């Protein structure tokens, strides 16, 4: 590793300082007791957020507002270490995002094949993944029509609407599996190979979760391609996913997703000249951009009983 | 990569050529090492002594002052607080001043007669050997004590759990290099200058 | 005067010394270096343990100390105004390159098993004498050659 | 026949999706706007470029 | 004498027109780095 | 001479110093790639003191094959000594490192990857051990040739 | 002399190292390939075992395939011996060496696959080890070739 | 002499152990590149495992072409030949070798594809096996300027 | 004399042994290549299987290209070879082989992509071979130079 | 003889060859990327091939050049030729063969990038030709200055 | 004579073969990159061909700088021609060629640059001309030292 | 003779070829690369191309620093020259051609992402010049050695 | 000539100028050009950083003026008959400022390109920022140093 600090010095040493930001298990019980979100806001500015609510009013502080404020946060962040980065790590920090405009393919479809806004739907959609065509996803309803017609001059070119949803994303995974194993150092190819198959593995158990053939948009990745997938394919009841799932040690007992991804994160921090760490970073930040939505979301309305789910290995 | 398998072929190709047509003993390393001027290798040695100090003493840099650059960007007390880190990178290439500034003393003109003779060419080999085993050793410990300079950056991030370990492993590596230097200050112990 | 002590002789003695030395240098800094990033990934905040988590980097001072003794003792036979043959030439070459080599695999041996292991013997105390008894046999290449250049030395 | 304007950067991305939609074979025209103007979401003064397009089919138009 | 083409002078002026190629062809390479990754 | 020249050390020195530079080389591949396998995801049931050393062990094993032999070929070596005794003193050196180069290699990535599997069974104990014995006699093939090369270093050389 | 050189014996000693050299980084290949595989099932191999250990038999063969022509070649290598003789024992050990280093590179990559398939289905070992001992007399035309090499190796030297 | 030197042995011990070794380096892709698609399909159709070892058997007889021309220049070897007579020996070894080593290529990738294939149509066997034979004659043109090549040797 | 040394016919035997080993590689590749996509072809239509064996057979005029070549190579040369008929042996044989080699990658890379679509459109019966046949005819350039190069290489040397 | 040596037709046949041999390696590059792109495109317009086949009509011309080069300098070899005749037999083949290789890979460039947009519009190939055109033109810089080496190779070499 | 040896028309040679290797060469990637961007645009806007074919014919120039060169040193090419006058052919050669390598090297870059934005604004051709003319002169630049040097060939080369 | 052999103008030739090499090869990396990164821009703000052609111009100064040296290393050129000579105009044609490599992937490097970023800004070109000045001078220090080295040349010579 | 004075001894001093120059300025041009590829992405929204933000060009400049002054230095003891010792000393004076000069304007150019885009995020690195470049700046000057102590050895 004494090639890695050349163009990812700077990168990794301000992403594992972005990573002393995530508010640790203690910053959580004092913003737990609020009860008000002008008291929420006055307690996060303590942290490494550091004042980004200033510009808002406090009588009109919405749930969202603080949701998409911190995600904005977040997202200035990445597009500031993204555009600093060199051809094996601004590629890699592309794939981040090209497994996000999947899921903004998949929702721009599905919301314009109903009668909806483009306006009020694009608001949703997530902004690291966004091309130029986004915005139209109008032309045809037709899957065969989009590929030609919008997903032509997209990067998501060589890869109903869950189906090529899943034509898509397995085809990105596995792209995006033998490119961290084939341009990526030593550090984080036992990284990007392991995280990477974890997000294959909870993937491809939503795929029988949710079908209850299922074997070409399945993804082959990670620990249950070789065996799994063939009783995973067959599977059509509860009852023979969760025989099926008993088969890996690292799964049995589970079928609980997020505990054990950052669990897996809280180990990707331990390697320090890898860039698996913006990964980390990326789902950490991004977990707890959630975590304090879920929060806000219990004091905005009085929900005391089930405040205690989030989740930080940090 | 390919032109790797290809000098390898001619100097297999010439050897067997000068081995079978019975002048192998041509090839011979021997008089090279004689024939040779002791200049060359004595100033081959000072040159690349303050050349592979300075390799790795600017290889720690970019790697530790990188790092605290980019960790000093949230800590910004970090920068003046591990400063350590960035001296004995640096003090790499003072260890190969040092050692130029000593070997240029045995570096004197020498007569036409009494050139080529023993001790000329015991400096020459000595100066060189030296001179490199002083400037790859401060290579090494100049990269070393940059990687792990880097690594007390980003835990110096959390504020005083790991810092009074991670010093300890810091200055082994600046005892490294002083070990490098007093063994070229010793293979060159007994060298003369040029007589 | 000797045909069996040539002039270029201590080209080969200055190799050997700089080959113990370099060589041996560079594996003790593999072992502290890739050893100190797996101690840069603990947290302990107690006495005596910062002193048993430093275990693979005083067992790679070793290996330069190794590189040390022998770099030291094979420019002691080095002077200008002796004998030198060419024979002891190639067994200091050959002490230089053994020292050399094998200090730099028990360097990178340790700090392959001193990375992962030191975050094993850490926050899971019951399995500390299984990798210090590794660490022992990843130490002793170092110390196999140390052993085979000191007949070397003397047999030269 | 249908025209308007664009923000004069969106002309690489609309000829784009505009020779895809078709046939790719289709008309079309594309002008300058001289002194460009502010806007209300950019909050500045962004540039301007007039488009025209051409077609006879009616579903095509929509 | 070394030999007649391969002289003692062609060879010491090929090996430090040699190693200066070396630290050129490695600098050319750190330099097309940049070219190659930005 | 013409059979014992004076370069006839450097064939002599070479076998022996190769000897530890490829035989460590692969007893250093052995123990680094077999003691990261070993605790990877073994740190539940801690009552595995002596679980997974025998690599390790059998790496080490390696290592004094290279040692037996440089030792042996170190009594050999001499100021006058043929280019015979050089030449099949660098082939008992070659030997011994090259071919526990690759024994070391062997029980490297067997190591590696076989310790995985053992945390969920501990019934792959019997037949570990018994394809990583397989690998050892690799050098141990190596050492034969090189102790049978060293007993002719001396019969009838002049 | 001018048929039986000085040199003569480093052809002899690099061809009877290289057997055991080179047929051992073959054997490691094929230990090392094959034993990965083995060492990853578990829920049969307890069951089936002695019948996964036959890529890592069979690969072992070709070890001491190099080691039985490298003290075949070591008896004739002598001091004075002629250039023939050290050139058709190099060649020996060449051919024996390469060719036993490309079996050990098919048993390697044929053994692994096959027990993937014998964890799935008990009657692919009868497939399997038809074909890896196609990959196994592929080592023995080099013995074969050798050790004919190595019976006129001292046939009428001078 | 001049026209059969010392060192003209080393050129035909050169060719009898390259044709040997360098078409079983291209036997062993074939078993190779075979025999890693024949045991990987086998469990889904086990009854037509005997109709998948010709890939195989092919691979086996270039393994035979370079055997019957190293067993046939090791009987003309001799300590004083010919520098012609080495010269050739190399030319047929490696005329058999790096040929049989291209034909062994050949039909390992060729093979690979068509056993994987075969589960589909029982048809495609016949298709498959004729485009291997035409991969196995390359060995073959190899063999014939093996031993036409080897013929002349002892001329003179 | 110097006209006709002894070392001349290696550079015949080299010129014989490239023109078999060059236009056999080129060959493999026109080979391996374009059959390698018949798994595809056959599972969707199967009535495409004699369009394949074009690429192959015209692979196999190559490879008689270069075993014309080297048995016409062969029948010149001699122990008392002139050193100018080795040039032109070299010379003849090396073309036709790399030429070879060359017209066996274009056929080999363009019956590839001509059998990947072939089962869209029956009428490419045509245009594909009409590639085909320039593609071949690059190896039968270096033929026909290869045969003018063998008839001026033994006809007055001296 | 010092002016016109032995070894003087090694370049003077190595130059017949490499015309050939770098000229089909850019005959080859230039009709396999333009091959690719045209049956790959085949699969909705049936009369695609029609008029497709310039880019790998001109590509083999380009073949017929370092032909033409090659029947010439091999009609100028001789066991007595000058070490000058050989330089420039060198000079020409290189020249219109690693130019030849440059106009087949400058075909082989813009081959496949108009066999993707001219079946979306058929009235685009008037400049397509042009541009390639020039490619051509710049292979035959090849021959119009080997042409003029080849005819000096015959006057007043002594 | 020391001053005009017989290898002196080696470098000569390979002085007016290399003035169009690395000419046309330099040429080839200038027509190839220019012509990949030039044909990909043409789609869209058919009636904007003979306006953007210009980095292609810039890239002629430069391959008509390297043939004369290549016709000039042609010129001055004897058996009993001086050792300077192979050297600065040499030099004239490399100098021509290498540097209209660069002014290809740039001239496709920024062919395929300017050719592939001018379809989105029109104005954009003026100012990429510009840097045709900056990017072209390069090669003239090594036309001017190519036309000094073999001027050179001539003042009192003994 | 001995000082004047007849391979000394070998160094000559490759002197003032790799002058005019290495000074072309940088001219047209920082040519072509600051042109792409014209093109890549000027299609929003196509009215600003006389301030960003500074890169385009400052390589093709480069080149000019080579021809001189290559116009002028070539004046002292000639049949028997002394080796000396022909080792000075082999260092000035390297110390002039490497180092204009240099410059030209200096203003290469620097001159896309300067045109690029200043399209969002158009008060960047004030540092921008001056980083390409910085960069330029690397050029001319190349120059200004091997002028001094030039000048040494048939200076006190024997042949 | 003779055996002190033979005629490839201005060889290395030639090849010395050329290596002082052509290293300095390969190791100055990598700092200037990461350095001036972090300032043009740097004062794209920070405009009035201009002035603070330039100094890794500057300072990395100041390695070319080091490698030109040993370049200057040894060309003045250039000649045709010199010595063969005056040679070695002129090429360890040439790549001993040559190849610690490219190392040093390398670490000039990645920790001026890691500072100027650091003391943009915040102000407070910008003197942690020059402490660090200064370092990787007298490496270079390290490098100067041994070349003027070792060129005072000539005649």
């Amino acid at each position: 590793g004494v090639y890695f600090n050349i163009d990812n010095g700077f990168i990794e040493g301000v992403v594992r300082g972005y990573r002393n930001g995530l508010l640790s298990n203690n910053q959580y019980i004092n913003l737990t007791q609020c009860d008000t979100l002008e008291d929420l806001k006055l307690q996060l500015s303590s942290t490494d957020y550091g004042n980004f609510l200033s510009s808002v009013s406090s009588e009109s502080l919405t749930t969202s507002l603080i949701q998409e404020y911190a995600s904005s946060k977040l997202y200035h962040e990445f597009n500031y270490i993204r555009d600093q980065s060199s051809g094996s790590t601004r590629k890699f920090m592309d794939y981040i995002t090209y497994g996000y405009m999947i899921d903004n393919v998949a929702l721009m479809i599905t919301g314009t094949i109903h009668d909806r806004d483009k306006g009020e739907i694009l608001q949703r959609c997530h902004p690291l993944g966004w091309f130029d065509t986004l915005p139209t996803l109008s032309v045809a309803t037709d899957l065969e029509s989009l590929y030609e017609t919008v997903l032509v001059d997209t990067p998501l070119a060589p890869y109903n609407i869950e189906i090529i949803r899943n034509k898509l994303y397995k085809a990105y995974l596995e792209d995006f599996y033998n490119f961290v194993t084939e341009e990526i150092p030593e550090p984080a190819k036992e990284c990007m190979q392991t995280l990477l198959g974890f997000e294959a593995d909870r993937r491809s158990i939503n795929i029988a979760l949710n079908s209850l053939l299922k074997s070409d948009l399945l993804p082959n990745i990670g620990k249950l391609y070789p065996l799994a997938t063939f009783h995973l394919a067959q599977a059509q009841d509860f009852e023979g996913v969760r025989a099926a799932l008993a088969n890996v040690y690292e799964y049995r007992g589970f079928l609980h997703f997020y505990q054990l991804e950052m669990e897996l994160c809280r180990d990707a921090f331990t390697q320090q000249f890898a860039i698996s760490t913006v990964w980390a970073w990326m789902k950490s930040k991004e977990q707890e951009v959630r975590n304090i939505t879920w929060i806000a979301e219990c004091i905005a309305q009085n929900q005391r009983e089930r405040i205690n789910n989030y989740i930080s290995v940090y | 990569h390919f032109l790797y398998y290809l000098v390898l072929i001619v100097v297999i190709v010439y050897g067997l050529y000068k081995l079978f047509t019975g002048h192998g003993s041509d090839i011979n390393f021997g008089k090279f090492l004689l024939r040779t001027s002791p200049y060359m290798w004595a100033n081959l040695g000072i040159a690349l002594c303050v050349g592979l100090s300075v390799v790795g003493a600017a290889w720690g840099i970019f790697i530790t002052g990188s790092s605290m650059i980019g960790a000093g960007v949230r800590a910004p007390r970090i920068t003046t607080k591990n400063l350590i880190s960035i001296i004995f990178c640096e003090v790499v290439a003072i260890y190969g001043l040092i050692i130029a500034i000593v070997f240029s003393s045995k570096l004197t003109v020498a007569t036409a007669e009494n050139m080529y003779s023993k001790s000329n060419l015991y400096t020459g080999y000595s100066l060189f050997w030296a001179g490199i085993t002083v400037g790859a050793s401060n290579l090494i410990c100049g990269i070393a004590v940059g990687i792990t300079g880097a690594t007390a950056a980003i835990s110096d991030a959390a504020d005083s759990a790991l810092f009074v370990k991670i010093l300890v492993i810091e200055i082994f590596g600046s005892i490294l290099g002083l070990l490098g230097l007093i063994v070229g200050l010793l293979m060159a112990g007994k060298a003369s200058e040029f007589q | 005067s000797n045909i069996y002590a040539p002039l270029y002789a201590p080209f080969f003695g200055f190799a050997g010394c700089a080959a113990a030395m370099v060589l041996s240098c560079l594996g003790a800094a593999i072992g502290t270096a890739k050893s100190g990033i797996g101690i840069a990934g603990i947290g302990t905040f107690k006495p005596e343990l910062i002193m048993k988590s430093l275990i693979p980097v005083v067992m790679s001072g070793i290996l330069a100390i190794y590189g040390l003794v022998v770099a030291v003792l094979i420019a002691g036979n080095l002077s200008p105004t002796e004998d030198y043959t060419l024979f002891n030439g190639f067994m200091h070459l050959s002490c230089g390159l053994c020292v050399g080599f094998a200090c730099l695999s028990s360097g990178y041996a340790i700090g392959m098993v001193g990375d992962v292991g030191v975050r094993k013997y850490m926050h899971q105390p019951r399995l500390f004498v299984g990798i210090v008894l590794i660490l022992i046999f990843s130490e002793v290449l170092g110390l196999y050659g140390m052993i085979v250049a000191l007949i070397l030395n003397t047999r030269g | 026949y249908v025209t308007g304007v664009i923000a004069r950067d969106k002309v690489a991305t609309l000829e784009q999706i505009l020779w895809r939609v078709l046939r790719g074979n289709l008309f079309f025209k594309t002008v300058e706007i001289e002194q460009p103007v502010y806007d209300v979401k950019t909050r500045e003064y962004k540039h301007k470029n007039a488009f025209i397009v051409f077609s006879h089919g009616d579903l095509i138009i929509k | 004498i070394l030999s007649s083409i391969w002289t003692e002078g062609l060879l010491m002026c090929l090996i430090v027109s040699a190693l200066l190629l070396f630290i050129l062809i490695v600098a050319l390479s750190w330099i097309s780095n940049l070219d190659i990754t930005y | 001479t013409e059979l014992c020249p004076v370069y006839a050390p450097f064939f002599g020195a070479i076998g022996c110093a190769s000897a530890i530079i490829f035989t460590s080389l692969g007893a250093a591949y052995g123990t680094a790639k077999s003691g990261v396998g070993i605790c990877a995801t073994c740190v539940l049931r801690p009552d595995l003191l002596f679980k997974n050393i025998v690599p390790v062990i059998m790496a080490g094993i390696i290592a004094i094959y290279g040692l037996v032999v440089s030792v042996l070929v170190c009594y050999s070596l001499g100021q006058k000594q043929a280019l015979y005794t050089g030449f099949i003193q660098l082939g008992a050196g070659l030997s011994v490192g090259l071919s526990g180069l690759a024994a070391g290699f062997a029980i490297g990535i067997v190591g590696d990857a076989g310790v995985r599997g053992s945390s969920q069974q501990p019934r792959l104990f019997v037949g570990m051990i018994l394809i990583l014995i397989f690998a050892e006699v690799l050098g141990l093939y190596g050492l034969i040739v090189a102790l049978l090369l060293n007993s002719r270093a001396t019969q009838d050389v002049v």
